């Protein structure tokens, strides 16, 4: 997270860190809680990640040091693509884990809401990204997890800042025009989380940018409201 | 949430 403060424990429950254990441990993206089984993060997190034996997901987690050997975790037992995912710039960029055991829910970890399908057209005006991720491009995972307040920018305006791409509604922008507050490596895979009528929504998964918090170039994010009911297909499935 | 996961 770039121009970012510290968070304090427990203010994103939802947030999770999913580490590889191949070649040796480490953080590889960043989660959200959906679910008591369920981890919602961004399909490029998996390129060439051949099974799911080699990760972990951590959570209740502030700081990167209370990950040791003996810190519990919770196996992956499935990792479940977008059918149409190629890339992150072409969008369907969201996959899901399914957990091997559940989510005892508590003030330390808890789901966040999905966006309602009629709150398409709700004006987010309190909106945050969160991460582990480098404070720069070239940087390093952060030990805290930091957050910064981003504004939520227009498909119009976004695809002005892309040329060259083709920013789809299956994607949104966001970031400052003068940028200094972003997403970057590291970050990916976690949640834009947005307040309204003081419940928090998963409004967007951490996607891609052109460089991190550069002036007029938003971070993209998978639109989570357009994939509610792929989420539901794949998690409800009977 | 209005939104239900089980
Ligand atoms: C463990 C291997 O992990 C990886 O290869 C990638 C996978 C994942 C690969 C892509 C990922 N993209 C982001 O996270 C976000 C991009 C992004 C998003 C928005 Cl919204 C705006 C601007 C963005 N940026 C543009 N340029 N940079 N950012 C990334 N992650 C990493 C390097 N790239 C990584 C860096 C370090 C670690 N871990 C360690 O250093 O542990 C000690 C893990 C990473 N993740």
């Amino acid at each position: 997270i770039v121009g970012g403060t510290a968070s304090v424990r427990g203010e994103w429950p939802w947030q999770v860190t999913l580490h590889t254990t191949s070649p040796t441990q480490r953080h590889l993206c960043g989660g959200s809680i959906i679910g008591n089984q369920w981890i919602l993060t961004a399909a490029h997190c998996f390129y060439g990640v051949e099974s799911p034996k080699i990760l972990r997901v951590y959570s209740g987690i502030l700081n990167q040091s209370e990950i040791k050997e003996d810190t519990s975790f919770f196996g992956v037992q499935e990792i479940i693509i977008h059918d149409q995912y190629k890339m992150a710039e072409s969008g369907y960029d969201i996959a899901l884990l399914k957990l091997e055991t559940t989510v005892g829910y508590g003030d330390s970890q808890r789901p966040i809401c999905l966006p309602s399908k009629g709150d398409r057209n709700v004006i987010y005006t309190d909106c945050w990204v969160t991460g582990w991720g480098y404070r720069k491009l070239r940087d390093k995972i952060q030990n805290t997890l930091q957050k910064a307040k981003i504004p939520l920018v227009t498909n119009e305006e976004c695809q002005k800042r892309y040329r060259g791409h083709k920013i789809t509604h299956k994607m949104i922008c966001a970031g400052y025009r003068e940028g200094g507050k972003d997403a970057c490596k590291g970050d990916s895979g976690g949640p834009l989380s947005c307040k309204h009528n003081e419940v928090w929504h998963l409004v967007g998964i951490t996607s891609w940018g052109e460089g991190c918090a550069q002036r007029e170039r938003p971070g993209v994010y998978t639109n989570v409201v357009e994939y509610v009911d792929w989420i539901l297909e794949k998690t409800q499935a009977v | 949430c209005t939104t239900k996961i089980k």
